[PDB]
Formats: C-alpha cells, sequence, structure tokens
C-alpha cells in the first residue's frame, strides 16, 4: 500500500501554498493523515494531522498559518498554508499516523482501587473507586481520584515527499546536451544545464535502461540556476549498434525532451 | 527541539546507541518513536511505543527509555544503516508531535574505496550555443571526503568551478560531480583541461583536450 | 478449677460482631467477684436473674459470646431489640436468661485515622434467628437488577467496616461485649458459684 503526494513545485513568497495527497490500498476512514516537513539542514517539523473522525490538530507555534482539509470520496487530504516564506522551502511528507489519548486511574498514596468487597478493580464505574486505608466496606469514605493522561503517537508509513522551492523566479527549463564517449566499457551522458527549480526526471530509453544509469545530484551555479548530469555505463561494442537516448522531464517548465548520445 | 547528539559513530558488527533528552510533558509520557532517514529515500519507521518494532523492521534495533531520556540501540552495524536518526513523541496532545535535532551515524571500518573519475568535454551542441561546461563525475569512493581541482594546460584554474557535496550510492559508497563553466574562446585556446581529485591523500585525475 | 472469665473478658483481642465468638463454659466454679469489683464496665445488665445473686446459682452450661460493637449499639444487645446489630449480626431471644456485660475499648480498638478492621453486617435478606451467626459474603441484591454473585451497581458486599477512630465521641468509640447465656437443662448442674 502507498501514499501519493501532489502539488506545486514552486510558489511565490507570501502566496498561499496548497498540496494534496491520495491513498492507494486504503482510504480515509481507516487511518489518520499527518503532514511533516524538513528544510534541509534543519530537523523534522510537525505541521498537523486529521484523523478518521475528521477533527484536526496542529503544531502550536506554526498553526497561525495552517489549515488541513479532507475529502474521502476522492481519497484525498489537502494541506495549505498562507504567507509562505523561504524558510519553508522544504520537503513535505504525507504520513500514516497512529495516535490516541489514554487515561490512567491513580489513587493517592493512602488509598487503593477496589470494590466494597476489597477486591482490586481497575475500572471507573459499577461501585468501584479509591477507598481509604485498612478498609473493606460500602460506606467507607472515598476520596478524589488522580487522573494521568498519556499520549500515543507514531507514523507507521511515509509518503515519498514533495519538494517545494519558494522563490521569486521563473520555471526556466533546462538546456539538455549529449555527452559522447581497460574493461570493455564506455560512458554516455546527458548534461542538464541551467534550470530552476529542482526536481528533474532522467530516464534512459524511457526506462528500458536500468543497470548502469548513474544519475548524479545537481549543483547550484552561482547564477542561481541548477544543473546536473546523468551518465550511463554501457558496453563499448554496442555503440552505434544500440541508439542510446536520454529522456529528461522537467515538469515545472512543462518540458520533456529526449536526446541521442550520438557517436 | 529534543536534545539529541549532533553525531555518533560505531564500527561494523559492533554496538552503538543514541540518546534523546526532552522534558516531562513530551518524553516523560513515553510512547517515543524513532525513525531512520537514509538520504535519497523516504524515511523508515524504526520504533513506536518506546520499544515496539514496526511491521517489517529488522530486530538489529531496539528502543529503551528512562524517565525523560530515550535511547535507540543497535548492534551488528551494517553499511546500509548509515543515515540520520530522529526521535519524536507527542507533547500535551495526541495530535502535536515533536522531533529531535537529529543525529548522524558514521559506520566506521568500511573499505576505503578509491574514486572512479569520468570527464566530459563541452558537447559540440553546447558550443553551438556559445557555452562551455566541462563535466567531472566521481563514483565509488568512501569516505565522503574529497577535494577537486581543475588545471588549464597544467596550471591551476580558479574561476568557473562549482562542486557538489557528496551523496550516497546504492552500495553505501559516495559519488559527486564538478562543473567547470567556460567561454568557448577560453576552451578553444588551451591544450589540456585536467580534473584532479584528492581522496584521503590519494590523487586520481583525468584530462580532456579540444579537437575538431 | 475456676471458670475462664479471665480468658474471655481479659482477652487481648475480639471478633467482629458478625462473626461473634462463642466459648463454652462447663465444669468450673463461676466466681464473679472479679466482675463485681471491676468497675471499668460501662454496662452490666442481667435478664432472668438478679444481678447480685449470682454466686449462689447453679447452671448446667454457660455460653460466653464475645464481640466488638460501637457505643450506640450496646443498647441493642438485649431481648426484643431491633436495629442493624440485633437483626443482622447478634440477636438475643425474648426469653433470654443471662447477663450482658460491656466496656469501652477505645485505647485498644481505635487507630488514629480509623481502625477499619471490625466488621458488621449491613445488608441481609432476612432477620437473624436467636443465637444465629451469619458469616456469608454472598453478594446482596440491593436493587431490582439481579447480581448473580458479581459485585456492581446495586450489587453490594454485605459487610461493612466500623470507622473506629480515637477522637470520636464515646458513643461511636468501640465497645467490647460479652453475653453470658445460662442453660439450666434437665441434666446435672456443672457450673455453680462459690456459694450454693
Ligand atoms: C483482667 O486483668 C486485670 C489486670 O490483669 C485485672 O485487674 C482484672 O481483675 C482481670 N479481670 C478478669 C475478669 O480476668
Amino acid at each position: 500500500v502507498q501514499l501519493r503526494e501532489s502539488g506545486p513545485s514552486l510558489v511565490k513568497p507570501s502566496q498561499t501554498l496548497s498540496l494534496t495527497c491520495t491513498a492507494s490500498g486504503f482510504s480515509l476512514s481507516d487511518k489518520a493523515v499527518g503532514w511533516v516537513r524538513q528544510a534541509p539542514g534543519k530537523a523534522l517539523e510537525w505541521l498537523g494531522s486529521i484523523d478518521t473522525g475528521g477533527n484536526t490538530g496542529y503544531n502550536p507555534g506554526l498553526k497561525s498559518r495552517l489549515s488541513i482539509t479532507k475529502d474521502n470520496s476522492k481519497s484525498q487530504v489537502s494541506l495549505s498554508v498562507s504567507s509562505v516564506t523561504t524558510e519553508d522551502s522544504a520537503t513535505y511528507y504525507c504520513t500514516t499516523v497512529h495516535q490516541r489519548t489514554s487515561e490512567k486511574r491513580s489513587c493517592p498514596g493512602g488509598s487503593s482501587r477496589r470494590y466494597p468487597s476489597g477486591a482490586s478493580c481497575d475500572v471507573s464505574g459499577g461501585a468501584c473507586a479509591c477507598y481509604v486505608s485498612n478498609c473493606r466496606g460500602v460506606l467507607c469514605p472515598t476520596l478524589n481520584e488522580i487522573v494521568a493522561y498519556t499520549y500515543e503517537w507514531h507514523v507507521d508509513a511515509w509518503g515519498q515527499g514533495l519538494l517545494v522551492t519558494v522563490s521569486s523566479a521563473s520555471t526556466k527549463g533546462p538546456s539538455v546536451f549529449p555527452l559522447a564517449p581497460s574493461g570493455g566499457t564506455a560512458a554516455l551522458g546527458c548534461l542538464v544545464k541551467d534550470y530552476f527549480p529542482e526536481p528533474v526526471t532522467v530516464s534512459w530509453n524511457s526506462g528500458a535502461l536500468t543497470s548502469g544509469v548513474h544519475t548524479f545530484p545537481a549543483v547550484l551555479q552561482s547564477s542561481g540556476l541548477y544543473s546536473l548530469s546523468s551518465v550511463v555505463t554501457v558496453p563499448s561494442s554496442s555503440l552505434g549498434t544500440q541508439t542510446y537516448i536520454c529522456n529528461v522531464n522537467h515538469k515545472p517548465s512543462n518540458t520533456k525532451v529526449d536526446k541521442k548520445v550520438e557517436p | 527541539v529534543l536534545n539529541q547528539p549532533s553525531s555518533v559513530s560505531g564500527s561494523l558488527g559492533q554496538r552503538v546507541s543514541i540518546t534523546c533528552s526532552g522534558s516531562s510533558s513530551n518524553v516523560g509520557n513515553g510512547y517515543v518513536s524513532w525513525y531512520q532517514l537514509i538520504p535519497g529515500s523516504a524515511p523508515r519507521t524504526l520504533i513506536y511505543g518506546d520499544t515496539s518494532r514496526a511491521s517489517g523492521v529488522p530486530d538489529r534495533f531496539s528502543g529503551s527509555r528512562s524517565g525523560n531520556t530515550a535511547t535507540l540501540t543497535i548492534s551488528s552495524l551494517q553499511a546500509e544503516d548509515e543515515a540520520d536518526y530522529f526521535c519524536a513523541s507527542a507533547e500535551d496532545s495526541s495530535s502535536n508531535a515533536v522531533f529531535g535535532s537529529g543525529t548522524t551515524l558514521t559506520v566506521l571500518g568500511q573499505p576505503k574505496a578509491a574514486p572512479s573519475v569520468t570527464l566530459f568535454p563541452p558537447s559540440s551542441e553546447e558550443l553551438q550555443a556559445n557555452k562551455a561546461t566541462l563535466v567531472c563525475l566521481i563514483s565509488d569512493f568512501y569516505p565522503g571526503a574529497v577535494t577537486v581541482a581543475w588545471k588549464a594546460d597544467s596550471s591551476p584554474v580558479k574561476a568557473g568551478v562549482e562542486t557538489t557535496t557528496p551523496s550516497k550510492q546504492s552500495n553505501n559508497k559516495y559519488a559527486a560531480s564538478s562543473y567547470l563553466s567556460l567561454t568557448p574562446e577560453q576552451w578553444k585556446s588551451h591544450r589540456s583541461y585536467s580534473c584532479q581529485v584528492t581522496h584521503e591523500g590519494s590523487t586520481v585525475e583525468k584530462t580532456v583536450a579540444p579537437t575538431e | 478449677n475456676l471458670c475462664p472469665f479471665g480468658e474471655v473478658f481479659n482477652a487481648t483481642r475480639f471478633a467482629s460482631v458478625y462473626a461473634w465468638n462463642r466459648k463454652r463454659i462447663s465444669n468450673c466454679v463461676a466466681d464473679y467477684s472479679v466482675l463485681y469489683n471491676s468497675a471499668s464496665f460501662s454496662t452490666f445488665k442481667c435478664y432472668g436473674v438478679s444481678p447480685t445473686k449470682l454466686n449462689d446459682l447453679c447452671f448446667t452450661n454457660v455460653y460466653a459470646d464475645s464481640f466488638v460493637i460501637r457505643g450506640d449499639e450496646v443498647r441493642q444487645i438485649a431481648p426484643g431489640q431491633t436495629g442493624k446489630i440485633a437483626d443482622y449480626n447478634y440477636k438475643l431471644p425474648d426469653d433470654f436468661t443471662g447477663c450482658v456485660i460491656a466496656w469501652n475499648s477505645n485505647n485498644l480498638d481505635s487507630k488514629v485515622g480509623g481502625n477499619y478492621n471490625y466488621l458488621y453486617r449491613l445488608f441481609r435478606k432476612s432477620n437473624l434467628k436467636p443465637f444465629e451467626r451469619d458469616i456469608s459474603t454472598e453478594i446482596y441484591q440491593a436493587g431490582s437488577t439481579p447480581c448473580n454473585g458479581v459485585e456492581g451497581f446495586n450489587c453490594y458486599f454485605p459487610l461493612q467496616s466500623y470507622g473506629f477512630q480515637p477522637t470520636n465521641g464515646v458513643g461511636y468509640q468501640p465497645y467490647r461485649v460479652v453475653v453470658l447465656s445460662f442453660e439450666l437443662l434437665h441434666a446435672p448442674a456443672t457450673v455453680c458459684g462459690p456459694h450454693h
């Protein structure tokens, strides 16, 4: 089973950011949905969750800009925030949450949980209570119970994360160029120069190529634009024989382009 | 928020543990949970409920707690266990979770693999765009400690260089890249462009040259 | 030898009134001078005999029933009396022949904060017949809902603890009681006073 995030990859400062999340293998009356985020270099921050019942809880120090909504006919939960800033540039995760509040019925030191017959109890009704000292009896004075609350919480499964860049810049598409070439191997590549923002998809022959495709992390050119490379280790004699094409998909610019790595 | 250590280290096959120090209203309740962040992957759910393993979790791990401090315990360290680790629990409400500052694991004792360098000249098409970008790619090295230099005709080059910071591969070794951006009037003028890589004192380099 | 009036009255401890203890007195010489003189007694009433004319009276068998109650209930230890103790714990017959002797035991049976160790029967389905002892903890059905032996709402434990705290007034302080029942059966008399 799995979760699937979706939403903008770029948002201008001070705008409202809107993300959505769908379920597969389960739906929105079986678990609770939570939203986590991480700004790289920083720790994980809790945002808020909405449970099977439908009410919401949030992060106190961050709730002033938050909202969670739900619609289980689409199997959808929507997260949203206002006055977005660049501190919030981060990966936003849709999470399967398990949570429940629980009480403890404690008596003061000089008292215990029992029925009038003296037998231990451990409930909160039918004539059982905190009774005093040496006693067994029906009219034996009772006294105020002490109630402790413990809170359960844990995430049993994670989405794959949605990367959000907050910037006042356009979704410039990449310029994609081919990189032509003691062990019998050869190197093919595709240079994906200046673009903005992350991410980028790089398949090879539309996924036909798997073993060998070492795709690399991008850099941040001092210009403010990203650029990366994707290299493939191939056998040297298959060149020319096998036409190799890299399929680069930058979706924020709505551009997918393919290039041959020509000899 | 929770006071984790910045980093921790152990050895392959050995034992190591992380501490997570909070307060009475958040960790004192118990029901603490631990998660594993292997970079480039969505995190794992390690522990939930002070000690209970999540579905599909290996038993190499186990939780522990004393009062306001939780402990994550592992032995038989694997290379795939290098990652960040985050504790968390609820504070005053079942719908308000707090994480810790995060702790990075170093699994000492892995093979100090030497880097494998590949170097690409600016592509002809890129030059048709009147731009040049030399591409130096580095695979299969450990640890993630490396320094890159560029030499034009055996002389050091300062301007035009941008270098990644390393990242994990599938086999828990590291990989990185470096780009030397040039004007074609510079690239056409020189005879050697060399990418030199320093890894734990060892040097591995490649060199390209312009042709027609 | 002498009757063990000491073993009873001067006993170091007593039973809860629902489980009142009975000691059989036979083949001895009942000398009451200890009791005539022991002026620490709060109550000394005799029924069927003159309280003074004891040491010249023979009886076939004597029964010493000892227990602990509270002050207000000492009145109930008499023929033809009603209340919690007389009805559900210790009933005396109307033709009672014997003596009721009771004294305060506040120094012995009162823990500060309450001695919750002496019990009395709170609920019972019928009144006690004379000299009957009910020791059952059978769950009493106080309500209309049947209990079926499980405690709950309107289903109560039939016994309750005395709240014997020292600072109480005298009427609520614990009292130790001994009821001597004399049986003049159609048999040889085995208990006589130093007189006769
Ligand atoms: C009980 O003992 C006390 C002191 O030992 C004594 O004064 C009293 O006569 C005794 N009474 C009986 C009935 O044994």
